[PDB]
Protein backbone atom coordinates (compact mmCIF):
# COMPACT_ATOMS: atom_id res chain seq x y z
CA UNK A 1 0.00 0.00 0.00
CA UNK A 2 1.55 3.16 -1.45
CA UNK A 3 1.06 6.74 0.25
CA UNK A 4 0.51 10.54 -1.12
CA UNK A 5 1.57 12.90 1.69
CA UNK A 6 0.94 16.57 1.68
CA UNK A 7 3.48 19.19 3.32
CA UNK A 8 0.67 21.16 4.57
CA UNK A 9 -3.08 21.94 3.95
CA UNK A 10 -3.12 26.05 3.48
CA UNK A 11 -6.27 26.66 2.23
CA UNK A 12 -9.66 25.00 2.89
CA UNK A 13 -10.26 22.29 0.09
CA UNK A 14 -12.26 19.56 -0.86
CA UNK A 15 -10.24 16.79 -1.83
CA UNK A 16 -11.09 13.56 -3.75
CA UNK A 17 -9.32 10.55 -4.47
CA UNK A 18 -10.92 8.18 -7.16
CA UNK A 19 -14.61 7.70 -6.22
CA UNK A 20 -14.58 9.31 -2.45
CA UNK A 21 -14.31 12.90 -1.34
CA UNK A 22 -13.69 14.68 2.23
CA UNK A 23 -13.34 18.38 3.26
CA UNK A 24 -10.20 19.86 5.10
CA UNK A 25 -9.80 22.82 6.84
CA UNK A 26 -7.73 26.10 6.32
CA UNK A 27 -4.21 24.87 7.78
CA UNK A 28 -5.51 22.08 9.24
CA UNK A 29 -3.19 19.29 10.61
CA UNK A 30 -3.77 17.32 7.17
CA UNK A 31 -0.61 15.43 5.72
CA UNK A 32 -2.09 13.14 3.20
CA UNK A 33 -3.18 10.10 2.16
CA UNK A 34 -2.16 6.55 3.17
CA UNK A 35 -3.18 2.53 1.98
CA UNK A 36 -3.91 3.39 -1.45
CA UNK A 37 -3.98 0.17 -3.44
CA UNK A 38 -1.48 -0.63 -5.15
CA UNK A 39 -2.16 -2.09 -9.02
CA UNK A 40 -4.35 1.12 -10.44
CA UNK A 41 -4.41 4.49 -11.94
CA UNK A 42 -5.30 6.77 -8.92
CA UNK A 43 -6.58 10.56 -9.64
CA UNK A 44 -6.34 13.08 -6.39
CA UNK A 45 -8.44 15.87 -7.28
CA UNK A 46 -9.25 19.30 -5.69
CA UNK A 47 -11.98 22.03 -5.82
CA UNK A 48 -11.37 24.94 -3.15
CA UNK A 49 -13.78 25.89 -0.67
CA UNK A 50 -13.78 29.73 -1.16
CA UNK A 51 -13.35 29.12 -5.29
CA UNK A 52 -15.68 26.06 -6.58
CA UNK A 53 -14.40 27.47 -10.11
CA UNK A 54 -11.38 25.17 -11.80
CA UNK A 55 -11.55 21.40 -10.31
CA UNK A 56 -8.20 20.12 -11.04
CA UNK A 57 -6.15 17.20 -10.19
CA UNK A 58 -3.64 14.53 -10.92
CA UNK A 59 -3.58 11.07 -12.72
CA UNK A 60 -0.80 9.03 -11.50
CA UNK A 61 0.56 5.40 -10.38
CA UNK A 62 2.26 4.57 -7.19
CA UNK A 63 4.37 2.09 -8.77
CA UNK A 64 5.90 4.71 -11.01
CA UNK A 65 7.47 7.01 -8.53
CA UNK A 66 6.96 8.54 -4.93
CA UNK A 67 4.56 11.47 -4.94
CA UNK A 68 3.79 13.94 -2.62
CA UNK A 69 1.62 17.47 -2.84
CA UNK A 70 2.39 20.91 -2.24
CA UNK A 71 0.52 24.04 -2.08
CA UNK A 72 1.93 26.75 -4.29
CA UNK A 73 0.98 30.50 -2.71
CA UNK A 74 2.22 31.68 -6.06
CA UNK A 75 -0.04 30.10 -8.85
CA UNK A 76 -2.87 29.15 -6.17
CA UNK A 77 -2.79 25.54 -6.18
CA UNK A 78 -2.44 21.99 -4.53
CA UNK A 79 0.69 21.01 -7.06
CA UNK A 80 2.30 16.99 -7.45
CA UNK A 81 5.34 16.74 -7.30
CA UNK A 82 7.81 14.03 -7.38
CA UNK A 83 10.56 13.47 -4.50
CA UNK A 84 13.53 11.09 -6.13
CA UNK A 85 15.37 10.71 -2.79
CA UNK A 86 13.55 7.38 -1.60
CA UNK A 87 15.07 7.27 1.88
CA UNK A 88 14.03 11.01 2.76
CA UNK A 89 10.33 10.08 1.68
CA UNK A 90 10.14 7.17 3.65
CA UNK A 91 10.97 9.19 6.88
CA UNK A 92 8.82 11.84 6.18
CA UNK A 93 5.56 9.73 5.77
CA UNK A 94 7.12 7.31 8.57
CA UNK A 95 6.53 10.52 10.58
CA UNK A 96 3.23 11.44 9.60
CA UNK A 97 1.57 8.28 9.64
CA UNK A 98 2.95 8.07 13.69
CA UNK A 99 1.44 11.13 14.48
CA UNK A 100 -1.89 9.83 12.92
CA UNK A 101 -2.53 12.68 10.34
CA UNK A 102 -3.41 11.04 6.81
CA UNK A 103 -6.73 9.26 6.31
CA UNK A 104 -6.66 6.13 4.91
CA UNK A 105 -8.20 5.37 1.21
CA UNK A 106 -11.32 4.16 2.66
CA UNK A 107 -12.01 1.02 0.39
CA UNK A 108 -14.48 -1.80 1.28
CA UNK A 109 -12.81 -4.86 1.09
CA UNK A 110 -15.80 -6.46 -1.32
CA UNK A 111 -15.52 -3.15 -3.91
CA UNK A 112 -14.45 -3.56 -6.80
CA UNK A 113 -15.89 -0.43 -8.00
CA UNK A 114 -12.56 1.26 -9.31
CA UNK A 115 -10.95 -1.63 -10.39
CA UNK A 116 -14.49 -1.72 -12.27
CA UNK A 117 -13.88 1.84 -13.49
CA UNK A 118 -10.68 1.62 -14.48
CA UNK A 119 -10.28 -1.79 -15.98
CA UNK A 120 -8.35 -0.41 -18.82
CA UNK A 121 -7.27 2.59 -17.97
CA UNK A 122 -2.93 2.73 -17.90
CA UNK A 123 -1.04 5.32 -16.82
CA UNK A 124 1.09 5.31 -19.91
CA UNK A 125 -1.64 5.95 -22.28
CA UNK A 126 -2.81 8.49 -20.44
CA UNK A 127 0.51 10.31 -20.30
CA UNK A 128 -0.09 10.27 -24.30
CA UNK A 129 -3.51 12.18 -23.88
CA UNK A 130 -2.04 14.52 -20.96
CA UNK A 131 1.11 15.95 -22.76
CA UNK A 132 3.42 16.83 -20.50
CA UNK A 133 6.91 14.19 -20.46
CA UNK A 134 9.24 15.74 -17.44
CA UNK A 135 6.08 14.56 -15.05
CA UNK A 136 5.04 10.97 -14.53
CA UNK A 137 2.21 12.08 -13.59
CA UNK A 138 -0.45 14.23 -15.45
CA UNK A 139 -2.50 17.26 -14.41
CA UNK A 140 -6.00 17.52 -15.78
CA UNK A 141 -9.12 20.30 -15.34
CA UNK A 142 -12.46 21.09 -15.54
CA UNK A 143 -12.09 24.13 -18.66
CA UNK A 144 -9.38 21.69 -20.54
CA UNK A 145 -10.15 21.36 -24.34
CA UNK A 146 -9.87 18.95 -26.38
CA UNK A 147 -7.29 18.35 -29.99
CA UNK A 148 -11.26 18.44 -31.59
CA UNK A 149 -12.94 21.01 -29.90
CA UNK A 150 -9.83 23.18 -30.75
CA UNK A 151 -10.54 22.56 -34.00
CA UNK A 152 -14.13 23.79 -34.52
CA UNK A 153 -6.63 27.43 -27.87
CA UNK A 154 -3.22 26.60 -26.61
CA UNK A 155 -2.19 22.98 -27.69
CA UNK A 156 -0.27 22.21 -24.70
CA UNK A 157 -2.87 22.39 -22.66
CA UNK A 158 -4.68 20.18 -24.43
CA UNK A 159 -6.67 16.30 -24.62
CA UNK A 160 -5.47 14.77 -27.45
CA UNK A 161 -8.61 12.19 -27.11
CA UNK A 162 -8.69 10.48 -30.91
CA UNK A 163 -10.75 12.30 -32.79
CA UNK A 164 -13.76 10.64 -34.04
CA UNK A 165 -16.58 12.47 -36.42
CA UNK A 166 -18.54 10.58 -38.13
CA UNK A 167 -19.26 13.10 -41.37
CA UNK A 168 -15.62 12.60 -42.24
CA UNK A 169 -13.52 11.14 -44.62
CA UNK A 170 -11.54 9.42 -42.41
CA UNK A 171 -15.04 8.04 -41.11
CA UNK A 172 -16.32 7.29 -45.23
CA UNK A 173 -14.75 5.23 -47.85
CA UNK A 174 -15.45 6.91 -51.41
CA UNK A 175 -18.23 4.66 -52.97
CA UNK A 176 -19.49 3.42 -49.56
CA UNK A 177 -21.50 6.83 -48.53
CA UNK A 178 -24.55 4.92 -47.67
CA UNK A 179 -23.05 1.77 -46.06
CA UNK A 180 -20.34 3.76 -44.23
CA UNK A 181 -22.74 6.24 -42.68
CA UNK A 182 -25.31 3.92 -41.82
CA UNK A 183 -23.07 0.92 -40.58
CA UNK A 184 -20.06 2.48 -38.48
CA UNK A 185 -18.57 -1.05 -38.71
CA UNK A 186 -15.39 -0.17 -40.83
CA UNK A 187 -14.68 3.25 -38.82
CA UNK A 188 -15.19 1.20 -35.59
CA UNK A 189 -13.43 -2.06 -36.88
CA UNK A 190 -10.62 -1.10 -39.70
CA UNK A 191 -9.71 2.52 -38.82
CA UNK A 192 -10.01 2.91 -35.22
CA UNK A 193 -9.57 -0.63 -33.36
CA UNK A 194 -7.04 -2.30 -36.16
CA UNK A 195 -5.61 1.07 -37.47
CA UNK A 196 -5.57 3.75 -34.23
CA UNK A 197 -6.07 1.75 -31.26
CA UNK A 198 -4.12 -1.25 -32.18
CA UNK A 199 -6.46 -3.31 -29.85
CA UNK A 200 -10.18 -3.17 -28.04
CA UNK A 201 -8.19 -3.06 -24.36
CA UNK A 202 -6.86 0.66 -25.45
CA UNK A 203 -10.28 2.01 -26.86
CA UNK A 204 -12.04 0.92 -24.12
CA UNK A 205 -9.27 2.63 -21.57
CA UNK A 206 -9.87 5.54 -23.49
CA UNK A 207 -13.08 5.30 -22.72
CA UNK A 208 -13.03 5.03 -19.18
CA UNK A 209 -10.74 7.43 -19.16
CA UNK A 210 -12.88 9.92 -20.69
CA UNK A 211 -15.71 9.24 -18.37
CA UNK A 212 -13.34 9.96 -15.63
CA UNK A 213 -12.62 13.70 -16.46
CA UNK A 214 -16.17 14.19 -17.15
CA UNK A 215 -17.05 12.75 -14.15
CA UNK A 216 -14.27 13.84 -11.20
CA UNK A 217 -13.67 17.35 -13.14
CA UNK A 218 -16.67 18.25 -14.81
CA UNK A 219 -14.54 18.53 -18.17
CA UNK A 220 -17.00 18.94 -21.48
CA UNK A 221 -15.07 17.96 -24.07
CA UNK A 222 -14.13 14.51 -21.75
CA UNK A 223 -18.13 14.11 -21.54
CA UNK A 224 -18.10 14.29 -25.65
CA UNK A 225 -15.61 11.93 -26.16
CA UNK A 226 -17.13 8.99 -23.96
CA UNK A 227 -20.04 9.52 -25.44
CA UNK A 228 -18.46 9.51 -29.21
CA UNK A 229 -16.93 6.02 -28.19
CA UNK A 230 -20.33 4.85 -26.83
CA UNK A 231 -22.20 5.53 -30.18
CA UNK A 232 -18.82 4.47 -32.37
CA UNK A 233 -19.57 0.71 -31.06
CA UNK A 234 -23.32 0.97 -30.60
CA UNK A 235 -23.86 2.06 -34.64
CA UNK A 236 -21.92 -0.62 -35.80
CA UNK A 237 -23.20 -3.52 -36.99
CA UNK A 238 -20.50 -5.88 -36.92
CA UNK A 239 -18.75 -6.06 -33.17
CA UNK A 240 -17.11 -8.76 -31.97
CA UNK A 241 -19.05 -10.48 -28.96
CA UNK A 242 -16.43 -9.91 -26.10
CA UNK A 243 -16.48 -6.36 -26.97
CA UNK A 244 -19.87 -5.95 -26.38
CA UNK A 245 -20.12 -7.92 -23.31
CA UNK A 246 -17.32 -6.01 -21.52
CA UNK A 247 -18.65 -2.66 -22.52
CA UNK A 248 -22.21 -3.67 -21.26
CA UNK A 249 -19.44 -4.00 -18.12
CA UNK A 250 -17.91 -0.78 -18.24
CA UNK A 251 -20.93 0.95 -18.71
CA UNK A 252 -23.43 -0.72 -15.97
CA UNK A 253 -20.56 0.37 -13.22
CA UNK A 254 -20.05 3.91 -14.89
CA UNK A 255 -23.83 4.29 -14.81
CA UNK A 256 -23.96 2.97 -11.14
CA UNK A 257 -21.01 5.42 -9.65
CA UNK A 258 -22.41 8.83 -11.58
CA UNK A 259 -24.22 10.98 -8.78
CA UNK A 260 -27.73 10.82 -9.26
CA UNK A 261 -27.86 14.83 -9.24
CA UNK A 262 -25.26 14.75 -12.18
CA UNK A 263 -27.49 12.93 -14.43
CA UNK A 264 -28.78 15.94 -15.96
CA UNK A 265 -25.39 17.36 -16.96
CA UNK A 266 -23.27 14.30 -17.76
CA UNK A 267 -25.53 11.77 -19.60
CA UNK A 268 -26.61 13.00 -23.64
CA UNK A 269 -30.55 12.41 -24.04
CA UNK A 270 -30.48 12.03 -27.44
CA UNK A 271 -26.90 9.27 -27.66
CA UNK A 272 -28.62 6.81 -24.77
CA UNK A 273 -31.70 6.82 -26.51
CA UNK A 274 -30.34 5.79 -29.62
CA UNK A 275 -28.08 3.71 -28.20
CA UNK A 276 -30.37 1.63 -25.83
CA UNK A 277 -33.30 1.64 -28.06
CA UNK A 278 -32.63 2.38 -32.18
CA UNK A 279 -29.12 1.55 -32.67
CA UNK A 280 -27.81 -2.19 -33.93
CA UNK A 281 -27.02 -3.01 -30.42
CA UNK A 282 -30.30 -2.04 -28.54
CA UNK A 283 -30.13 -5.73 -27.30
CA UNK A 284 -26.59 -6.13 -26.43
CA UNK A 285 -26.32 -3.90 -23.59
CA UNK A 286 -28.94 -6.00 -20.71
CA UNK A 287 -26.87 -4.94 -18.29
CA UNK A 288 -26.50 -1.50 -19.10
CA UNK A 289 -30.05 -1.02 -19.91
CA UNK A 290 -31.51 -1.98 -16.69
CA UNK A 291 -29.46 0.20 -14.80
CA UNK A 292 -30.51 3.29 -17.10
CA UNK A 293 -33.92 2.41 -16.61
CA UNK A 294 -34.34 2.13 -13.21
CA UNK A 295 -32.07 5.01 -11.97
CA UNK A 296 -32.72 7.56 -14.69
CA UNK A 297 -36.28 6.43 -16.60
CA UNK A 298 -36.84 10.23 -17.15
CA UNK A 299 -33.71 10.82 -19.47
CA UNK A 300 -35.43 7.85 -21.87
CA UNK B 1 -27.21 28.27 -42.61
CA UNK B 2 -31.42 27.52 -44.00
CA UNK B 3 -32.50 29.91 -46.73
CA UNK B 4 -35.62 31.55 -46.35
CA UNK B 5 -38.03 34.83 -46.98
CA UNK B 6 -35.20 37.16 -45.26
CA UNK B 7 -32.26 35.93 -47.30
CA UNK B 8 -34.54 35.44 -50.87
CA UNK B 9 -32.74 37.74 -53.02
CA UNK B 10 -29.53 35.62 -52.05
CA UNK B 11 -31.24 33.46 -55.06
CA UNK B 12 -30.23 35.65 -58.01
CA UNK B 13 -26.91 36.66 -56.93
CA UNK B 14 -23.67 35.48 -58.96
CA UNK B 15 -22.87 32.95 -56.73
CA UNK B 16 -24.17 29.54 -58.75
CA UNK B 17 -26.11 27.89 -56.73
CA UNK B 18 -28.78 25.03 -57.32
CA UNK B 19 -31.80 23.38 -55.54
CA UNK B 20 -32.42 20.15 -55.25
CA UNK B 21 -35.71 18.28 -55.26
CA UNK B 22 -35.81 14.67 -54.44
CA UNK B 23 -39.90 14.00 -54.22
CA UNK B 24 -39.90 12.59 -57.70
CA UNK B 25 -37.12 10.10 -57.31
CA UNK B 26 -39.18 7.29 -56.20
CA UNK B 27 -42.35 6.93 -57.33
CA UNK B 28 -44.97 4.13 -56.62
CA UNK B 29 -48.48 3.01 -57.72
CA UNK B 30 -50.03 1.04 -54.72
CA UNK B 31 -52.54 -2.05 -55.73
CA UNK B 32 -54.04 -5.23 -54.40
CA UNK B 33 -52.54 -8.71 -55.17
CA UNK B 34 -53.77 -11.96 -56.40
CA UNK B 35 -54.48 -12.94 -52.48
CA UNK B 36 -55.90 -9.10 -51.22
CA UNK B 37 -52.46 -8.20 -50.08
CA UNK B 38 -50.48 -4.85 -50.81
CA UNK B 39 -48.04 -4.10 -53.02
CA UNK B 40 -46.09 -0.98 -54.59
CA UNK B 41 -45.00 -0.85 -58.40
CA UNK B 42 -42.69 1.88 -58.85
CA UNK B 43 -42.64 3.93 -61.85
CA UNK B 44 -40.08 6.36 -63.72
CA UNK B 45 -38.74 9.05 -61.33
CA UNK B 46 -36.54 12.18 -61.83
CA UNK B 47 -34.30 14.29 -59.58
CA UNK B 48 -34.90 18.08 -60.13
CA UNK B 49 -31.75 20.20 -60.32
CA UNK B 50 -31.83 23.60 -60.60
CA UNK B 51 -30.24 26.93 -61.03
CA UNK B 52 -32.61 29.89 -60.13
CA UNK B 53 -30.88 32.02 -61.99
CA UNK B 54 -30.02 30.68 -64.84
CA UNK B 55 -32.86 28.24 -65.08
CA UNK B 56 -30.82 25.68 -66.40
CA UNK B 57 -32.96 22.43 -64.95
CA UNK B 58 -30.21 19.23 -64.90
CA UNK B 59 -33.36 16.40 -64.96
CA UNK B 60 -31.70 13.12 -64.03
CA UNK B 61 -34.15 10.28 -65.34
CA UNK B 62 -34.13 7.55 -62.40
CA UNK B 63 -35.15 4.61 -64.21
CA UNK B 64 -36.88 1.82 -61.97
CA UNK B 65 -34.15 -0.64 -62.67
CA UNK B 66 -32.03 1.06 -60.41
CA UNK B 67 -34.76 -0.43 -57.54
CA UNK B 68 -34.06 -3.96 -58.60
CA UNK B 69 -33.38 -6.26 -55.63
CA UNK B 70 -32.56 -3.32 -53.45
CA UNK B 71 -34.84 -2.97 -49.83
CA UNK B 72 -35.78 -0.24 -47.78
CA UNK B 73 -36.30 2.22 -51.06
CA UNK B 74 -37.03 5.25 -49.34
CA UNK B 75 -34.29 5.64 -48.13
CA UNK B 76 -32.18 4.33 -50.57
CA UNK B 77 -33.43 7.25 -53.08
CA UNK B 78 -32.08 10.10 -50.78
CA UNK B 79 -28.79 8.15 -50.94
CA UNK B 80 -29.08 7.47 -54.42
CA UNK B 81 -30.47 11.43 -54.92
CA UNK B 82 -26.90 12.26 -53.17
CA UNK B 83 -24.74 10.27 -55.11
CA UNK B 84 -26.07 11.79 -58.46
CA UNK B 85 -25.74 15.44 -57.51
CA UNK B 86 -22.36 14.68 -56.18
CA UNK B 87 -21.81 12.82 -59.88
CA UNK B 88 -23.00 16.35 -61.29
CA UNK B 89 -21.16 18.36 -59.88
CA UNK B 90 -17.94 16.35 -60.76
CA UNK B 91 -18.70 16.85 -64.27
CA UNK B 92 -18.99 20.23 -64.32
CA UNK B 93 -16.21 22.08 -65.17
CA UNK B 94 -15.07 24.10 -61.86
CA UNK B 95 -15.74 27.35 -62.53
CA UNK B 96 -19.62 26.18 -63.13
CA UNK B 97 -19.70 24.23 -59.98
CA UNK B 98 -21.98 25.31 -57.09
CA UNK B 99 -20.74 27.19 -53.91
CA UNK B 100 -24.05 26.12 -52.46
CA UNK B 101 -26.52 23.36 -52.60
CA UNK B 102 -30.26 23.95 -51.08
CA UNK B 103 -31.80 20.97 -51.01
CA UNK B 104 -36.12 21.22 -50.44
CA UNK B 105 -36.83 18.09 -48.01
CA UNK B 106 -33.98 18.06 -44.91
CA UNK B 107 -33.49 14.35 -45.14
CA UNK B 108 -31.67 15.20 -47.89
CA UNK B 109 -28.99 17.25 -45.71
CA UNK B 110 -26.77 14.13 -44.55
CA UNK B 111 -26.73 11.90 -47.60
CA UNK B 112 -25.46 15.59 -49.92
CA UNK B 113 -22.65 16.22 -47.05
CA UNK B 114 -21.97 12.26 -46.93
CA UNK B 115 -21.56 12.29 -50.67
CA UNK B 116 -20.08 15.75 -50.93
CA UNK B 117 -17.14 15.49 -48.06
CA UNK B 118 -14.40 16.30 -51.17
CA UNK B 119 -15.97 19.34 -51.93
CA UNK B 120 -15.59 21.30 -48.36
CA UNK B 121 -16.30 24.50 -49.53
CA UNK B 122 -19.48 23.44 -51.61
CA UNK B 123 -22.38 24.57 -48.65
CA UNK B 124 -24.73 22.11 -48.00
CA UNK B 125 -28.39 24.73 -46.71
CA UNK B 126 -32.38 23.07 -45.87
CA UNK B 127 -34.41 25.81 -46.92
CA UNK B 128 -37.72 27.52 -45.37
CA UNK B 129 -39.45 27.96 -48.74
CA UNK B 130 -42.18 25.45 -49.22
CA UNK B 131 -41.56 25.28 -52.93
CA UNK B 132 -43.59 23.46 -55.55
CA UNK B 133 -41.32 21.61 -57.51
CA UNK B 134 -42.82 18.09 -56.91
CA UNK B 135 -45.13 19.54 -59.85
CA UNK B 136 -42.36 19.07 -62.38
CA UNK B 137 -43.91 16.32 -63.56
CA UNK B 138 -47.28 18.17 -64.58
CA UNK B 139 -45.13 19.93 -67.27
CA UNK B 140 -45.78 17.31 -69.99
CA UNK B 141 -42.50 17.83 -71.78
CA UNK B 142 -40.76 16.73 -68.67
CA UNK B 143 -43.18 14.12 -67.84
CA UNK B 144 -43.07 12.79 -71.24
CA UNK B 145 -39.08 12.04 -71.11
CA UNK B 146 -38.98 10.31 -67.71
CA UNK B 147 -41.70 8.17 -68.14
CA UNK B 148 -40.17 7.04 -72.00
CA UNK B 149 -36.68 6.56 -70.50
CA UNK B 150 -35.64 3.11 -70.95
CA UNK B 151 -32.58 3.61 -69.22
CA UNK B 152 -30.67 6.13 -66.45
CA UNK B 153 -30.71 9.31 -68.70
CA UNK B 154 -29.26 12.85 -67.40
CA UNK B 155 -31.89 15.70 -69.44
CA UNK B 156 -30.50 19.13 -69.86
CA UNK B 157 -33.78 22.12 -70.11
CA UNK B 158 -34.33 25.57 -69.46
CA UNK B 159 -37.44 25.75 -67.20
CA UNK B 160 -37.31 29.39 -68.06
CA UNK B 161 -37.66 29.36 -71.77
CA UNK B 162 -36.62 33.05 -72.80
CA UNK B 163 -38.12 34.54 -70.15
CA UNK B 164 -35.01 36.16 -68.65
CA UNK B 165 -34.51 38.43 -72.67
CA UNK B 166 -37.68 39.86 -70.80
CA UNK B 167 -37.76 39.95 -67.35
CA UNK B 168 -34.82 38.98 -64.36
CA UNK B 169 -34.00 36.28 -62.45
CA UNK B 170 -36.10 37.00 -59.52
CA UNK B 171 -39.67 37.74 -61.57
CA UNK B 172 -38.92 34.35 -63.76
CA UNK B 173 -38.56 32.34 -60.39
CA UNK B 174 -41.53 34.15 -59.27
CA UNK B 175 -43.57 33.15 -62.11
CA UNK B 176 -42.14 29.75 -61.68
CA UNK B 177 -43.12 28.96 -58.76
CA UNK B 178 -46.65 30.48 -59.27
CA UNK B 179 -47.49 28.11 -62.02
CA UNK B 180 -45.52 25.32 -60.47
CA UNK B 181 -48.19 25.92 -57.62
CA UNK B 182 -50.92 26.21 -59.20
CA UNK B 183 -50.23 22.93 -61.11
CA UNK B 184 -49.76 21.14 -57.81
CA UNK B 185 -53.10 22.85 -56.30
CA UNK B 186 -55.29 21.62 -59.31
CA UNK B 187 -53.61 20.56 -62.18
CA UNK B 188 -56.12 20.15 -64.60
CA UNK B 189 -57.64 23.83 -64.29
CA UNK B 190 -54.06 25.15 -64.23
CA UNK B 191 -53.26 23.27 -67.84
CA UNK B 192 -57.02 24.74 -68.81
CA UNK B 193 -55.83 28.09 -67.86
CA UNK B 194 -52.23 27.69 -69.95
CA UNK B 195 -53.86 26.21 -73.03
CA UNK B 196 -57.40 27.35 -73.44
CA UNK B 197 -56.23 29.62 -75.83
CA UNK B 198 -55.34 28.03 -79.38
CA UNK B 199 -53.47 30.82 -80.88
CA UNK B 200 -51.10 30.67 -78.45
CA UNK B 201 -48.90 27.63 -78.66
CA UNK B 202 -45.37 25.95 -77.07
CA UNK B 203 -42.46 26.52 -79.07
CA UNK B 204 -40.70 22.63 -80.33
CA UNK B 205 -38.01 24.17 -77.90
CA UNK B 206 -39.46 25.53 -75.08
CA UNK B 207 -41.88 23.98 -72.20
CA UNK B 208 -44.12 26.81 -71.19
CA UNK B 209 -46.64 28.53 -74.49
CA UNK B 210 -45.35 31.83 -75.88
CA UNK B 211 -47.40 34.32 -74.12
CA UNK B 212 -46.73 38.06 -74.50
CA UNK B 213 -46.18 40.42 -71.79
CA UNK B 214 -49.34 41.32 -70.97
CA UNK B 215 -50.85 37.82 -71.83
CA UNK B 216 -48.24 36.32 -69.00
CA UNK B 217 -49.92 39.26 -66.75
CA UNK B 218 -53.43 37.91 -67.47
CA UNK B 219 -52.12 34.24 -66.78
CA UNK B 220 -50.60 35.23 -63.51
CA UNK B 221 -53.82 36.69 -62.44
CA UNK B 222 -55.65 33.23 -63.53
CA UNK B 223 -53.25 31.40 -61.73
CA UNK B 224 -53.52 33.59 -58.45
CA UNK B 225 -57.00 33.37 -58.69
CA UNK B 226 -57.23 29.15 -59.28
CA UNK B 227 -55.12 28.97 -55.95
CA UNK B 228 -56.99 31.07 -54.20
CA UNK B 229 -60.40 29.85 -55.76
CA UNK B 230 -58.81 26.20 -54.69
CA UNK B 231 -58.17 27.63 -51.25
CA UNK B 232 -61.54 28.45 -50.40
CA UNK B 233 -63.00 25.40 -51.55
CA UNK B 234 -60.56 23.61 -49.34
CA UNK B 235 -61.17 25.31 -46.05
CA UNK B 236 -64.67 26.21 -47.16
CA UNK B 237 -64.07 30.08 -47.07
N1 LIG C 1 -15.91 7.44 3.41
C1 LIG C 1 -15.67 8.56 3.26
C2 LIG C 1 -15.32 9.96 3.06
N2 LIG C 1 -16.04 10.79 4.01
C3 LIG C 1 -13.85 10.04 3.34
C4 LIG C 1 -13.37 10.51 4.56
C5 LIG C 1 -11.99 10.56 4.77
C6 LIG C 1 -11.12 10.15 3.77
C7 LIG C 1 -11.66 9.70 2.58
CL1 LIG C 1 -10.65 9.22 1.29
C8 LIG C 1 -12.99 9.63 2.35
N1 LIG D 1 11.30 18.21 2.48
C1 LIG D 1 10.53 18.14 1.65
C2 LIG D 1 9.53 18.11 0.54
N2 LIG D 1 8.76 19.35 0.67
C3 LIG D 1 8.66 16.87 0.68
C4 LIG D 1 9.03 15.68 0.09
C5 LIG D 1 8.24 14.55 0.20
C6 LIG D 1 7.04 14.61 0.89
C7 LIG D 1 6.65 15.81 1.44
CL1 LIG D 1 5.08 15.93 2.17
C8 LIG D 1 7.45 16.93 1.37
Amino acid sequence: MNTVPFTSAPIEVTIGIDQYSFNVKENQPFHGIKDIPIGHVHVIHFQHADNSSMRYGYWFDCRMGNFYIQYDPKDGLYKMMEERDGAKFENIVHNFKERQMMVSYPKIDEDDTWYNLTEFVQMDKIRKIVRKDENQFSYVDSSMTTVQENELSDPAHSLNYTVINFKSREAIRPGHEMEDFLDKSYYLNTVMLQGIFKNSSNYFGELQFAFLNAMFFGNYGSSLQWHAMIELICSSATVPKHMLDKLDEILYYQIKTLPEQYSDILLNERVWNICLYSSFQKNSLHNTEKIMENKYPELL
Amino acid sequence: GAMNSSNYAELFNNDIKLFVDDTNVYRVTVHKTFEGNVATKAINGCIFTLNPKTGHLFLKIIHTSVWAGQKRLSQLAKWKTAEEVSALVRSLPKEEQPKQIIVTRKAMLDPLEVHMLDFPNIAIRPTELRLPFSAAMSIDKLSDVVMKATEPQMVLFNIYDDWLDRISSYTAFSRLTLLLRALKTNEESAKMILLSDPTITIKSYHLWPSFTDEQWITIESQMRDLILTEYGRKYNV
